[PDB]
């Protein structure tokens, strides 16, 4: 009955309590039985307690019989099931226990029958080794207690009122004896309630908060938090706090959170408690260390609690404490960063806003964990939205006049971050997880404020700081965030012209790579041809390039005449100029200038002379790469440009190939990535869309194919630290793209698959994708190369023939072999693998006999697991073609073969 | 052999609570930083196997050049 009524139906809760209270009055005994069975069945038990049992058996014996007659299918029980209909259940269960006590608190609860009965059963069940009883009963008992705390509280109040009535009459007959009588009746009532509370606490709580099962421990600590928040005057003292204190050290995150949620509840919204502050002072150390809890969910609540602590008093938190929390602003995980940002705000953030901005810049400068503001900014985005979008303010501190230049740069940095995050509406990478109405509006509002403000301020800004590289690289990124229509309709074209002038002046006095990249990338944004502004800027572009190209030819005259052997100085002159051209040719079309000649003339002259400063080579290489690529774009369209393109392309591949062996290491890398790019670009795939491009297709020699493999083996597989890695993975994927798009013979993958283990953290993820992308391409020749991998590991260990079976080398190859099998038309592959493994095992003969390669079958034995019952015969038939009778008989060193034969 | 979960040990020893209080190093960690430099921040955006197999080795700044690479990529 009852168990059904609670989850299954959703009649009111007070309606079912009152019906139960009704029945308790008609017949106490049948109704208390309905209540016993209710708790049993909530545990998942399908047993029934009968009247005869109720009348005659002890709980211990009922509990035993109800374990026997449980009739379970799995180890499932209601409080561990998933779904909304069980979540609805658990809450209806807890609501019923609460509402039952609250509706009994004036009469029934103080009989001697009902609660003592319920308590003993819950106490006995909570002692059970059966988890469904122990878990369920503790929840029940923990709810029961919370209901009982309320009754006590009400009672306390009724005592205080009734005492105020008593005194009012002492001051002024027969109502006196009655008020005394009442005050006495009520004291008797508080006594029965302390007892029931102590029964539950000492009989259940004291044992169960410490249950082996963490889910039970969390239940207990939650409710004790609720008792301390509900009836603080009775429960907020050490003798209940200490539990929460100890449990903060619990080894489970779920339990640790509940200790923090409980505490938060005693500060928010309301408090002022000297018992609480004493405790917190005892456990402050432990709390700030939980700001770096292993569980991130737990670390947020520790910071949020350290924030609430802050409000009541700055007393407890020391310098070093707060400093630790500040550091979490640069955390990978956004929820902790935002909670630390909120703490940071309240702690250190009390025209108007200017002093707050200098404060952030100081904070950013003092913390040595980040060198850019992107994550600092995002942490604060939520709680300091207004201060961050105040661009007029920030703009004024860099111009109108003090500020050290270190401070001017950090404010320039911060300023840009605010803007980008206002303009694009996502967090920085790794902080993300869209996009609502009012967000699109604030976005539009934000771009316009920005565009308008910075159309005018930006030219003055470049002017002021133009000689500093960090600052300009930062400033130059602004226009990429503008709504550009606002240049025409805002009638701002005088400022636009002014901007270009600064950019041009910058491009020409700078030779830093990042400066020139910003310039180039910024000119690209401003040369958009959906905007009226284009033509003004296109002219500005054309003129700067005319100057660069013309100066480039002249430098290339004195530089490449024979008489003058140009020194370190004459060179930089060229480099400086070449960089600017290379930077611009990437982002901008620049076809009109046939500078393939100039670059080619400069690369071929490096080859013959063998002395050409690396940086010139690198940028030459890069530049001619863009020259080729831009020509490939305009193809309306001629065939004399097309046949000439093929010339340059074919020739450039030959240069990149010479430079691939050039003694200079960074030059090799430069020539290698360009090559992997073009090989992919001019691959057979070039024509997939169109067929106009069949003459351009390029397939590399078997010579070039190996050299690209030589490079990878010398430079990716070798014996800031993160820098050298990301470069190497980049070179690796470059070659692997050639593989999984079959620009290069799949055999090459043998020398790369073998490394999946030996470099599993550096290169693991890349190598795995290469293997899948070749399973999806050709399941069969994948499997061929997979064995040739192990074959290569094997022949290598020979030069280090036989043998140590118990070797670390050999044990490692079997390890790698076990892992190539889990990777496994679906069975003709493993067919192909055992064939080649067997063919390889008997490749060379012994000369007194086992053939030399015979150990390979202990490796090949790792794959006989995978497939297959009919195919094992066909494999063995193929094995017999190799193995002889006098072999199948020898059982002495021959063990690999005897091994492989099982399956 | 009953599928019903029965626990042989229901409570954590008192001695072992004392031990939890005195050493919580295994449930505490070091601060996991976000990318601390603009380089490392691009690399995080532009790294991963998916992002790596879908872009040139030598970065292309104009989408006009980039399609020339990307066009050879999704087919098979």
């Amino acid at each position: 009955m009852l168990f059904e009524v609670v989850k299954m139906g959703k009649s009111a809760m007070q309606s079912v309590v009152d019906d139960w209270i009704e029945s308790y009055k008609h017949d106490r005994d049948i109704a208390l039985l309905d209540l016993i069975n209710f708790f049993i069945q909530c545990s998942g038990c399908k047993g029934v307690v009968t009247a005869e049992m109720f009348r005659h058996m002890q709980n211990s014996e009922i509990i035993r019989k109800m374990t026997e007659e449980f009739d379970e299918d799995s180890g499932d029980y209601p409080l561990t099931m998933a779904g909304p209909q069980w979540k609805k259940f658990k809450s209806s269960f807890c609501e019923f226990i609460g509402v039952l006590v609250r509706q009994c608190q004036y009469s029934i609860i103080y009989d001697e029958y009902m609660m003592d009965t319920v308590i003993s059963l819950l106490t006995g069940l909570s002692d059970s080794q059966v988890r469904a009883f122990r878990h369920t009963s503790t929840l029940a008992a923990m709810k029961l207690m919370t209901a009982l705390v309320n009754v006590a509280l009400n009672l306390s109040i009724n005592m205080d009122n009734t005492q105020r009535q008593y005194e009012a009459e002492r001051n002024k007959n027969e109502r006196l004896e009655l008020l005394l009588q009442k005050r006495k009746e009520l004291q008797e009532n508080q006594d029965e309630i302390e007892n029931m509370m102590n029964a539950i606490f000492k009989g259940v709580f004291v044992h169960r908060y410490r249950d082996a099962i963490a889910e039970i421990r969390a239940i207990c600590i939650e409710e004790i938090g609720i008792w301390m928040k509900m009836y603080s005057d009775a429960f907020l003292n050490d003798s209940y706090l200490k539990y929460v204190g100890w449990t903060m050290h619990d080894k489970q995150g779920e339990v640790r959170l509940k200790c923090l949620t409980a505490l938060q509840g005693l500060y928010y919204n309301k408090e002022l408690n000297s018992k609480l502050e004493l405790f917190t002072s005892r456990f402050k150390d432990r709390i700030v260390s939980m700001t770096l809890d292993k569980e991130y969910d737990v670390a947020v609540q520790a910071i949020k609690l350290l924030t609430l602590v802050l409000q009541s008093s700055e007393e407890v938190l020391t310098a070093e404490d707060c400093e630790n929390v500040y550091h979490l602003v640069y955390s990978a995980h956004r929820p902790v960063a935002v909670a630390a940002g909120e703490f940071l705000y309240k702690k250190l953030f009390s025209g108007p806003n200017a002093n707050l901005v200098k404060t952030l810049v100081f904070f950013f400068l003092e913390s040595e964990l980040h060198e850019h503001a992107a994550y600092l900014v995002d942490s604060m985005w939520d709680c300091a939205t207004e201060l961050l979008k105040d661009w007029e303010c920030m703009n004024s501190l860099l111009l109108e006049e003090a500020l050290t230049d270190r401070q001017e740069s950090a404010l320039i940095e911060i300023m840009l971050c605010t803007i980008r995050q206002a303009a694009e509406c996502h967090p920085p990478v790794g902080r993300g997880t869209v996009l609502t109405a009012k967000e699109k509006k604030t976005q539009l509002d934000d771009r316009t404020k920005i565009t308008e403000l910075f159309a005018v301020a930006l030219p003055q800004l470049l002017a002021k700081y133009s000689v500093d590289a960090e600052k300009v690289t930062n400033l130059l990124q602004l226009p990429q965030y503008f709504d550009l229509e606002i240049y025409t309709t805002g009638r701002l074209e005088k400022h636009l012209d002014a901007l270009l002038r600064q950019i041009r002046n910058i491009v020409e006095k700078h030779t830093d790579t990042d400066v020139l990249e910003a310039c180039s990338k910024t000119y690209h944004a401003l040369c958009n041809e959906e905007f009226t502004i284009f033509n003004r800027v296109d002219i500005s572009r054309s003129q700067l390039i005319d100057e660069l190209a013309d100066k480039f030819n002249r430098l290339l005259e004195d530089f490449l005449q024979e008489g003058e052997e140009p020194d370190e100085d004459d060179a930089y002159q060229v480099l400086s100029t070449l960089k600017r051209i290379t930077a611009f040719h990437n982002a901008h079309d620049l076809s009109k200038w046939d500078l393939f000649a100039c670059n080619y003339k400069l690369l071929k002259t490096g080859i013959e002379n063998g002395d050409m400063p690396e940086q010139i080579v690198i940028h030459a290489l890069q530049c001619t790469h863009y020259v080729i690529l831009w020509q490939l774009a305009k193809i309306s369209s001629t065939k004399e440009d097309l046949l000439r393109l093929k010339k340059q392309m074919r020739v450039f591949c030959q240069i990149c190939q010479h430079y691939l062996t050039n003694v200079n290491t960074t030059v090799k890398e430069q020539a290698f990535t360009i090559l992997c790019d073009i090989l992919m670009i001019f691959s057979h795939q070039i024509m997939s869309g169109r067929d106009m491009l069949e003459p351009l297709v390029y397939t590399p020699d078997s010579s070039l194919q190996s050299e690209l493999l030589s490079f990878i083996l010398d430079h990716v597989f070798i014996e800031s630290k993160i820098e050298a890695l990301h470069k190497r993975r980049n070179l690796l994927a470059a070659f692997c793209k050639l593989i999984v798009y079959t620009v290069v013979e799949m055999n090459t993958a043998a020398d790369i698959f073998k490394q999946y283990m030996k470099y599993y953290n550096d290169y693991g993820d890349i190598i795995k994708e290469t293997m899948s992308k070749t399973r999806q391409i050709d399941k069969i020749q994948c499997a061929k190369t997979l064995i040739l991998s192990l074959q290569q590991l094997f022949n290598e260990m020979i030069q280090e023939y036989n043998f140590d079976r118990s070797s670390s080398t050999f044990s490692g190859i079997k390890e790698l072999a076990r892992r190539f099998a889990l990777t496994f038309k679906t069975r003709e592959a493993i067919a192909m693998l055992h064939k080649d493994g067997i063919e390889f095992a008997f490749k060379e003969p012994n000369q007194g006999e086992p053939p030399l390669n015979l150990a390979f079958l202990d490796i090949l034995s790792e794959f006989s697991s995978k497939l297959l019952r009919q195919d094992k015969r066909t494999v063995y038939v193929y094995l017999e073609k190799f193995m002889t009778f006098q072999m199948s008989l020898r059982r002495e060193v021959w063990l690999p073969l005897m091994s492989y034969r099982n399956s | 052999k009953r599928k019903l979960i029965v626990d042989s040990v229901k409570e954590l020893d008192s001695k072992t609570i004392r031990a939890q209080l005195s050493d919580y190093s295994d449930i505490v960690t070091t601060l996991d930083l976000a990318p601390p430099t603009k380089k490392l921040m691009m690399w995080k955006e532009t790294g991963g196997v998916e992002k790596l197999f879908s872009l040139p080795a030598q970065p292309l700044w104009n989408n006009r050049l980039l399609k020339l690479f990307t066009r050879c990529l999704t087919p098979l």
